[PDB]
RNA sequence: CCAGGA
């Protein structure tokens, strides 16, 4: 009865953008992206290839309420970097990865005989 | 901007009563006979036993945020093994010239007991510990 | 009443299974253990699943319409 | 019979009773299109209408503080001290 | 009393509570479909018009809607059935029903009610599933869990109304309560239990997880502490990432057994400008305790900041404890194979020493105490030894169960469990009882049929030699289940006999308040005290402070206090303050220091009058302690240098003080006489605590730090005056009765000598005389 | 249904209590919480 | 509620991704609170599980009868015969990073019952509804549309409150309120008023 | 030396309710008393032919499961024939805190 | 599995309760408290079959 | 028992002394026995307290009492609760008890005291007697529905043309 | 080759046993958690009922039905409805099954997932097939009818993930393990006496070096090398559990990287 | 009334 729709947790509402990037008030070079209809799945994904890059000073992602699929990932870079373009190369790395990931995975299923 | 204090200890015991990566060190100085230290160490990170020989070192810097790498370009102030930040909590003045500071490095507790460092040491939430040997 | 069709904590399809751990009791004899084992039922959730069921159905279909 | 105003003798400063009595009236009557005596900040809340006029001390108001006789000491909420 | 009293209400709703980490205290988690049906009369008026016509056309479905407009004309608009609901033009004036929403103040409330606390204001916050969630924190004042509960919501329907809540009973008003003047919520369970765990030395934190347990925090600075730890790899200790939730300003220090400035044990604690210097938080430090992180914090910074505290801690908390987990098995109620053999042969010596007293009494030779049966004495002994057995074994147990076992964990955090349940679970559960004494004779001369007659031993009266763990035997199981009767009998009982207790004390103190006179009064005007509590003040505004003139030997009080500038020994060191030099041999101002002195000895011979046994610490209205310890840090106060004080500055100074701490106001003999009369005892401690020697000498006060302290003090007592207004009957009544809901020479106490006590009782149950 | 159809109800000394004769005959555990507790026995 | 008067409302329902896991890939449909067995001392809920656990996987019924020569230690070695560790425990995996717990959790089978009060047969609200004839106040219970009690003790908490006008609101405006004429001469309810 | 009797099973002081219980002998007292009044509120079979009556409220479970931990009493109280619940996976751990 | 035991009335199942009373006939001792004329009582709840 | 005093040096010392318990009550007859302390004997019973030593004897005893209940339970109240009830159950003279009898049969209003235990036979002697109701009580006005005396309600809120004329 | 790197270990029909390498700890979780969660599957869920002379009830067994394994092979070229253009559903966006079964035989009649057939058109297209494991080849057990006992009814399977509906999870149980040996530090094994003797040693221990006792602790160390094992249920072969996977992941990942685009 | 829930 109170129990909101499943599909709310994956499909976008009315007028509401996947990304929304807000900037940080009590630090500067910082920015705070906040994602919706997303989870941890992709929240810890980036926040772990974000720490990998050396250009970024902090990163870290929280999922504020388990009812909504939505987090807050907060990014600072050191001056004349943009955070904005610090995600942009997480999200590329990852991608990257796994690419290769994939290629490696089906090279490997491949030659079993099973 | 500058040192404190450096010297020479000598461990004389190592115990750790219930924590299994932290330890209290009871060390004295190799120089001066009115030295002595009690330190929380992780041994887990830096491990030490006793009648080692450790160069113990104060220093006031080497404020704001905290930053991560770039140390490869970066001076690492750090000719040492083992490094602490933390503050002093306690001015005790143990008779004659003698006194005794206390410091936390987060809960990891210590105290050096001597005379001289009058002219050096401050109630300061900046003091690095700096450790070698 | 009725075999589950899939473990609940895993979601291993057991609906197939029921017939074939009843016959492996009957027909074969075995122990319990045994049969689970051999239709592939290792993780205990999906052992439960079987060894816990109770097919009430059978009592139901005795009434008649 | 009412005490003058150079014989009175209650708290000098606001009780919290009086103050979320005057908080509420004045949040009230604000709520009921009454005139405002402060500059709006962009505000639309009447309670948070009523909380800037106290804080100016531009509230028009005066507590009957009774005793337990029957007599009273008038106070202005312009003198009440507000240390709550 | 059923429909004037106490009436059935519109604008109530009630449903299933639930828990919630991640709502703020002061809310509450209302069901949609709840909010849906709960509606405010809000008055169109140029402010909102816009919103209120968008809520108007999202309508009685949508959740920010509305479900009726008031014209002037008295009519009710129903939007879910006119015809216009659509093309609705609203007028100023108008009103406009609309639902609940986020951040409407609303009574939330849990039955019984016992308490003012009972019945606290929430923030509204809209949420999905059926039922209304609190802030764990929050869950002991209602008495709440969530095995079932359902709680009460009403929802004030003017703009009055609703400033009644929000200004007086709204739940950060609501921490630091009266009835035992200290906080009546704290941190409890996952919180409780993972927050011993985050402050171990042992406890450290890699650079990835700081960073969520740092952005966690929804007020924090922005800046990366440095690390305890720099090189071999950056770590930060629990103590220095939970410090980020304690504001700045928050001085605290306790000593607990064995703590020295070293701390070896981490015990007690010490937080220096709200930043952790030593000890494991828990219980004693986080929990609602008098000395409490939250009883300074509420005091020092405010309800609205001690209210964000309570979810910081746990957001950090929970966060770090949900990546370190904590379970509890039957592992942890295993002792060891030789603390087992160690355990046997503990109750099998305790066996024989009751055979052997036994055995002594059925010889005869038994001399029995004076005022006791022969009989009644001997099984005082067996009684008394099985129970020195149930606890050797179990502290046994305590001791080789390692720091390691989830149960000593919880019970070593005050999270939940004591000693008893570990002696019980693992070692021996013990001697069962009924109306006092060990399982009775139930049949002719024995306890069960498959004993022998006249057997007096420990197995045939009820001693259960084993553990949980290992099982009870049938006549174990049997006599534990006759014990274990007699306790949901008093549950059950208890009941309606302390309900009543509780309807008594409140209808007979209901119409006593505090009058604008500072006078306690009734419906008749009627004095019952003078001036409130026989010091004026508010409960709430009250701490138990040390009156430090009181104790310690004779010689002791004087090289604390005594000043005497006529002798070179005895004199303030000019190391004390810059006149030191010239202040020697001021005859002048010795005739000062004299006054000092003989007034502080005065006030010993009185404080040892009113306080007979020497007892130092009491309930005073503002902590001096503290005022001293914020002068420190916020003059940054130089323990080395000398203070520019005056003997005149300071005693003066104080003397100057007293003439402001107001309780009374009227101009007369008997009203000003009355003042210093109320102001006595807070003064003792005032002059104790701020004499010239103590001042310089252990404060090392400076002349503006002195200045603020006297500001501090004088605006602080102000504050912890009671108000006029104060429901102080009901108050006292609730606080005596819902105490009253928690109650379980041999003399006739708890509920039933309540129960005497209130009825003036003429035939009383243990009369007796205590004859010096 | 079974448990019904075993309950035993005792209208108006000490009542309540588990006495040492119901061993055998009545259930030790199977009572009621509050008002009627120990009152409705269960074979 | 177990078979233990271990008893309790879900707080929260969480997908298999976000609970925590065993290696072996199972994940518990139940997470029950440490803090529970303590205070409790409910001993024969963990014995259930571990039995219940060596149960599970040895395909035999787990004898759980009261008076027995079964012993903990009895059932933890037959664990250790399966490969699991012989007091329950397991390590776990969070859900949420897949980073190993610290702590190992105790983890198993245990016969749950689903009971008779669930939250949608107890929820309500109300908000203006039918009314009593007599006293003209709101009806009586969910069942009805009634409105709840503001009671005795709830009137006390205003009084200490100090909620003068909130409570005034609660018998008034939110319930019972209503108008007559009185006379000034007797004040009696007496008034014949015309009003119109 | 003078026993004159003994007790068939010292199982059967027990009542329906209590019968239920596992490990009885492991329980603190009232914990026992408590599941001797709420497994009277546990969902499940309650009769065979329920789809052939009328009766106001009835509630049946889903997929009932007889308990893997059993007394031997129950062969006579038709519980692993009727069952009153589901054999759940779970862990006792910190979480959520939910 | 239905065990019988109850009857059936207009249709809904109704079960006797076993009620609980002294057994009769039976000679009792009683000490009569403090305050009373009479120290001690023998009663006999004398009924017939 | 233990007793803290203070020593010739000053500090508080532990210096037990031997006290009597007795199973029953005298109070004046104990008092006048030679070897005892007249000014330290003590009865738990209150009513003696009251009935020997005084009114304000029987406020002293009866918190005393009060105390030990709540104390006993290992619970704390503060002190001005516990004093309020033990000062109202004095006030009149006597002890006045928490029931039918005691406070409810006193000087305050009909409708206050019909609310509690006896109402048609209070309001039926209100009416005989032609009692008046002051209307001060927080009772009557419930019962009337209207803003009690109460925190918020125990003041007036006026507007002043002065002071509203003032700002503008 | 690359980057992150896989070893296969074991393979089968219904398993994948293999070893990841050169990988965070996060991506590994990353892509257990998309395995489980994000998938696209069939499965029934619509069931329209004409006629049930069963002892079980209309619900009962519509819930079944979506818990039975259909052949989502294709199931990348079906739309989702909500996505779809129609008017509800289609063979754009879905498959429509039928299932009629009666008590012919005195003996007990079984109605079986095969007992289902395809009624939309396919579009040549490998999906909607029940799936059949069964060694008889019988598949999942829906209900068992008397004799006059009927059930008539249609089903509409629809392209779906596991987080609208668990039915719709394509992978059983996931296994999940790194650092055999605690070299890591990362759990603080409870014990009794000894925690090496105490606790089972893992499978892995044997594709992993023993700490050996004289050596300090590395702080360094990091977590790469994970063993796991992905099990499925039918829908989609062992393999694409695990490529679809990666996929799902990577075009996650890609959506974040436009929306910043056409931000 | 009867049965139950915190
Ligand atoms: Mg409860
Ligand atoms: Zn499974
Ligand atoms: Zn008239
Ligand atoms: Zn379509």
């Amino acid at each position: 009865m109170n129990a909101p729709d499943r599909f709310e947790l994956f499909l976008l509402g009315e007028g509401e953008s996947k990304l929304k990037i807000d900037p940080d008030t009590k630090a500067p070079n910082a920015v705070v992206i906040t994602f919706e209809k997303e989870d941890h799945t992709l929240g810890n994904l980036i926040r772990a290839e974000l720490l990998n890059d050396r250009k970024v000073l902090f990163a870290a992602y929280k999922v504020e309420h388990p009812f909504f699929a939505r987090f807050k990932l907060r990014i600072q870079t050191t001056e004349g970097y943009d955070p904005k373009d610090a995600l942009k190369n997480a999200c590329n790395s990852i991608i990257n990865k796994l690419g290769a990931l994939k290629t490696n995975f089906e090279t490997e299923w491949n030659l079993q005989t099973l | 901007s500058n040192t404190l204090f450096d010297d020479i200890f000598q461990v004389s015991e190592v115990d750790p009563g219930r924590y299994n990566k932290v330890c209290r060190i009871e060390a004295a100085s190799t120089t001066q006979d009115q030295c002595k230290l009690t330190l929380d160490i992780n041994v887990e990170l830096f491990p030490v036993a006793a009648q080692d020989s450790l160069t113990v070192t104060i220093a006031s810097s080497l404020t704001r945020s905290w930053r991560p790498p770039q140390a490869g370009d970066r001076s690492l102030a750090d000719d040492y093994d083992y490094v602490m930040y933390g503050t002093a909590y306690k001015f005790e003045e143990v008779s004659k010239d003698l006194i005794a500071v206390y410091y936390s490095f987060g809960g990891l507790l210590m105290r050096l007991e001597g005379n001289y460092r009058n002219l050096n040491n401050l109630k300061q939430e900046n003091a690095y510990l700096l450790i070698r040997r | 009443m009725i075999v589950p069709v899939r473990c609940f904590s895993c979601g291993k399809v057991v609906g197939d299974k029921w017939e074939s751990y009843l016959n492996l009791l009957q027909e074969d004899e075995l122990d319990e253990g045994t049969a689970l084992s051999r239709l592939g039922l290792k993780r205990y959730c999906c052992r439960r699943m079987i060894l816990t069921h109770v097919d009430l159905i059978e009592k139901f279909l005795r009434y008649n319409p | 019979k009412a005490i003058p105003k150079d014989q009175r003798a209650t708290t000098p400063y606001m009780t919290k009773y009086e103050r979320a009595r005057i908080l509420g009236t004045r949040a009230l009557q604000i709520s009921m299109n009454a005139p405002v005596f402060v500059d709006l900040e962009g505000e639309t809340d009447p309670l948070r209408i009523a909380m800037k006029e106290l804080a100016e001390k531009k509230i028009p108001l005066v507590i009957r503080r009774y005793l337990p006789d029957g007599s009273f000491e008038d106070w202005s909420v312009e003198e009440l001290i507000v240390d709550l | 009393r059923g429909n004037l009293m106490g009436k059935r209400v519109d604008f109530s709703a009630r449903t299933v509570i639930s828990g919630d980490p991640n709502l703020e205290l002061d809310q509450v988690g209302v069901p949609k479909s709840i909010a849906k049906t709960l509606t405010y009369p809000e008055v169109v008026t140029p402010y909102n018009i816009d919103r209120l016509t968008q809520l108007v056309r999202n309508g009685p479905n949508e959740h920010p809607g509305a479900k009726y407009v008031i014209r002037d004309s008295g009519d009710r608009i129903d939007l879910r059935y006119s015809k216009r609901a659509g093309d609705i033009q609203l007028q100023y004036g108008w009103k406009v029903e609309r639902h609940i929403m986020d951040n409407d103040p609303v009574l939330f409330n849990r039955q019984p009610s016992l308490h003012k606390m009972s019945m606290m204001a929430h923030r509204v916050k809209v949420i999905p599933y059926s039922t209304f969630r609190l802030n764990l924190s929050v869950t002991s004042p209602y008495n709440a869990d969530f095995d079932g509960d359902e709680m009460n919501l009403h929802v004030p329907q003017s703009e009055e109304t609703r400033a009644e809540l929000s200004q007086l009973c709204a739940v950060p008003l609501q921490i630091v309560s009266p009835q035992s003047n200290k906080p009546c919520m704290g941190i409890v369970q996952d919180t409780l239990c993972g927050i011993r765990k985050l402050t171990l030395r042992d406890t450290f934190i890699e650079l990835d997880q700081v960073l969520n347990m740092l952005y966690w925090v929804p007020d924090w600075d922005g800046v990366i502490p440095t690390p305890a730890i720099i090189k071999p790899k950056p770590l930060w200790s629990g103590k220095q990432i939970l410090s980020v939730a304690i504001p700045n300003g928050i001085h605290l220090q306790r000593f607990d057994e064995g703590t020295t400035l070293l701390s070896p044990k981490d015990n007690g604690m010490l937080i220096i400008d709200g930043q952790i210097i030593f000890g494991v938080v828990e219980k004693k430090t986080v929990g609602s305790s008098n000395g409490g992180l939250i009883h300074v914090v509420t005091r020092e910074k405010g309800p609205q900041v001690c209210a964000k505290l309570f979810g910081n801690i746990q957001k950090v908390v929970n966060f770090w404890l949900l990546h370190n987990g904590f379970s509890t098995g039957i592992g942890d109620t295993i002792a060891d194979g030789p603390t087992m053999r160690e355990i046997t042969e503990t109750i099998a010596e305790a066996k024989k020493k009751v055979l052997d007293v036994t055995k002594e009494a059925q010889a005869n030779l038994l001399t029995a105490k004076h005022g006791m049966t022969l009989r009644e004495s001997f099984e005082d002994n067996v009684v008394r030894f099985l129970n020195e057995a149930r606890d050797k074994a179990g502290r046994l147990a305590e001791v080789n169960l390692k720091d390691l076992n989830n149960v000593k964990q919880m019970v070593m955090a005050g999270s939940k469990g004591s000693f008893i349940n570990i002696a019980q679970m693992s070692a021996c559960v013990g001697q069962q009882s009924v109306e006092g004494k060990r399982i009775a004779f139930g049949f002719v001369d024995r306890t069960l049929p498959h004993f022998s007659k006249d057997d007096y031993s420990p197995e045939s009266k009820g001693f259960v030699e084993n553990s949980y763990l290992r099982g009870l035997t049938p006549q174990e199981f049997f006599f534990h289940a006759m014990g274990g009767r007699e306790g949901l009998i008093d549950t059950a009982v208890k009941t309606a006999e302390t309900g009543y207790i509780q309807r008594r004390l409140v209808k007979a103190l209901e119409d006593i308040m505090v009058h604008y006179d500072n006078t306690t009064r009734n419906s008749l005007g009627n004095v019952i005290q003078f001036i409130y509590g026989e010091d004026g003040m508010d409960a709430a505004h009250i701490e138990k402070q040390s009156l430090d003139t009181i104790g310690g030997s004779d010689a002791a009080f004087e090289k604390r206090y005594r000043v005497d500038l006529l002798n070179t020994d005895h004199t303030l060191d000019p190391s004390l303050l810059e006149s030191g030099s010239e202040i020697l041999g001021d005859l002048k101002l010795q005739v000062l220091l004299d006054e000092e002195y003989k007034q502080l000895v005065k006030d010993r011979k009185f404080l040892r009058e009113v306080f007979v046994d020497g007892e130092a610490n009491w309930p005073l209205p503002v902590n001096i302690r503290r005022i001293i310890q914020n002068a420190q840090q916020t003059f940054h106060i130089d323990h080395t240098k000398p203070s520019d004080l005056t003997i005149k500055d300071i005693v003066l100074g104080v003397k100057d003080l007293q003439e402001n701490l107001l309780v009374l106001r009227g101009k007369n003999e008997i009203i000003q006489n009355a003042q210093r009369d109320a102001v006595t005892l807070f003064c003792c401690l005032l002059r104790s605590r701020l004499a010239t020697r103590r001042v310089l000498q252990e404060y090392r006060l400076t002349k503006q730090a002195f200045d603020w302290v006297l500001s501090n003090i004088e605006a602080q007592f102000l504050r912890s005056v009671v108000h006029p207004g104060e429901m102080v009957g009901v108050l006292a009544a609730q606080s005596i009765g819902e105490p009253a809901t928690q109650m379980t020479k041999k003399v006739t106490s708890g509920v039933p000598r309540l129960k005497e006590i209130l009825n003036v009782a003429k035939n009383m149950k243990t009369p007796s005389l205590t004859v010096y | 249904t079974l448990s019904h159809l075993r309950r035993t109800n005792t209208p108006i000394a000490k009542p309540r209590q588990l006495h040492n004769t119901h061993w055998g005959l009545v259930c030790p555990a199977e009572t009621p919480e509050g008002q009627a507790c120990g009152l409705v026995k269960n074979l | 509620a177990s078979r233990h008067g271990q008893k309790g409302t879900i707080g929260i329902t969480y997908r298999r991704e976000d609970m925590p896991f065993t290696a072996e890939g199972i994940v518990p449909d139940l997470i029950i609170n440490p803090h529970a067995i303590p205070s409790r001392m409910t001993v024969a809920h963990l014995i259930e599980c571990l039995l219940s656990k060596v149960a599970a996987l040895s395909g035999n019924e787990g004898d759980a009868s009261p008076f027995t020569d079964i012993t903990v230690e009895g059932i933890s070695k037959l664990l250790r015969e399966h490969g699991y560790q012989s007091r329950g425990f397991e390590v776990m995996y969070n859900g949420h990073t897949g980073k190993k717990l610290m702590a190992q959790i105790f983890f198993g089978p245990t016969y749950y019952q689903r009971l008779r009060h669930m939250v949608d047969d107890k929820i309500h609200a109300r908000a203006r509804g039918p009314m009593q004839v007599l006293t003209r106040q709101p009806v009586e219970g969910r069942s009805r549309d009634g409105g709840l009690r503001f009671g005795e003790m709830e009137r006390d908490c205003m009084i200490a409150h100090g909620a003068a006008s909130f409570l005034k609101e609660r018998l008034m405006e939110a319930s019972d309120a209503f108008r007559v004429h009185i006379c000034g001469i007797c004040g009696l309810m007496t008034v014949i008023a015309k009003l119109n | 030396t003078t026993f004159t009797h003994c007790e068939i099973h010292p199982s059967m002081i027990l009542g329906v309710a209590a019968s239920i219980i596992p490990f009885p002998d492991h329980n603190q007292s009232p914990r026992n008393t408590y599941q001797s009044a709420m497994g009277k509120q546990a969902m499940g079979v309650f009769l065979t032919n329920y789809n052939v009556r009328m009766d106001t409220m009835a509630n049946i479970l889903y997929y009932p499961q007889k308990p893997l931990g059993t007394t031997r009493a129950m062969e006579y109280l038709k519980f692993r024939e009727l069952p009153a619940g589901q054999n759940a996976i779970v862990a006792i751990a910190c979480y959520s805190g939910y | 599995f239905d065990m019988g035991g109850y009857f059936i009335i207009n249709g809904s199942e109704k079960v006797l309760i076993a009620q609980e009373r002294s057994a009769g006939n039976i000679v009792q001792v009683f000490k009569k408290a403090a305050p009373s004329p009479i120290s001690h009582v023998a009663e006999i709840r004398s009924a017939l079959e | 028992y233990d007793r803290k005093v203070p020593s010739p040096t000053g500090e508080y010392v532990k210096e037990p002394e031997w006290v009597l318990e007795t199973d029953g009550v005298n109070l004046s007859e104990v008092m006048t026995v030679p070897g005892i302390d007249p000014t330290r004997i003590y009865t738990n019973s209150f009513i003696d307290i009251m009935e020997v030593l005084g009114i304000e004897a029987g406020r002293a005893a009866l918190y005393k009492e009060v105390y030990n209940v709540i104390a006993s339970d290992g619970s704390y109240v503060n002190y001005r609760h516990m004093a309020l009830l033990v000062d109202v159950m004095t006030t009149q003279g006597g002890l006045t008890s928490v029931t039918r009898h005691g406070f409810n049969r006193s000087n305050t209003g009909a409708l206050m005291r019909c609310s509690f235990e006896e109402t048609v036979e209070i309001l039926f002697e209100a009416g005989a007697s032609a009692e008046l109701d002051d209307c001060r009580g927080v009772s009557e006005n419930v019962i009337l529905g209207q803003m009690a005396p109460i925190g918020t309600g125990a003041f007036d809120v006026m507007i002043d043309e002065e002071s509203l004329v003032k700002y503008m | 080759e690359e980057g992150p790197q896989v070893k296969i270990r074991e393979a089968s029909k219904d398993n994948v046993d293999f070893i990841l390498s050169n990988v965070d700890l996060a991506m590994a979780n990353s892509l257990r958690r998309v395995m489980i969660a994000e998938i696209p599957t069939l499965a029934i869920d619509s069931v329209e009922v004409e006629t049930n002379t069963t002892v079980l009830a209309d619900e009962f067994i519509a819930h079944r039905l979506g818990l039975i394994p259909l052949q989502s092979m294709d199931i990348e070229q079906l739309e989702y409805s909500r996505d779809c253009f129609c008017e509800d559903h289609c063979d754009k966006c879905s498959v429509v099954l039928t299932l009629q079964a009666f008590g012919e035989s005195e003996s007990t009649t079984n109605v079986y997932s095969k007992d289902l057939v395809i009624v939309s058109n396919l579009m040549g297209r490998n999906i909607g097939h029940p799936i059949i494991q069964d060694k008889e080849g019988n598949g999942v057990l829906i209900c068992k009818l008397r004799k006059g006992q009927e059930l008539k009814l249609t089903c509409v399977a629809k392209k779906g993930i596991a987080k609208e509906h668990a039915k719709w999870g394509p992978a059983a149980a996931i296994e999940f393990e790194y650092d055999p040996w605690n070299k890591l530090k990362h759990t603080d094994y409870w014990y009794e006496q000894d925690s090496a003797k105490e606790w089972p040693q893992s499978k892995n221990c044997e594709y992993e070096d023993p700490p050996n006792e004289g050596d300090p602790f590395d702080y360094k160390a990091q977590a790469d090398t994970f063993y796991m094992n992905v099990e499925s249920v039918g829908s989609i072969p062992v393999d694409q559990v695990v490529v679809r996977g990666i996929d799902t992941l990577q075009k996650k990942v890609a959506s974040i990287l436009l929306a910043l685009t056409q931000m």
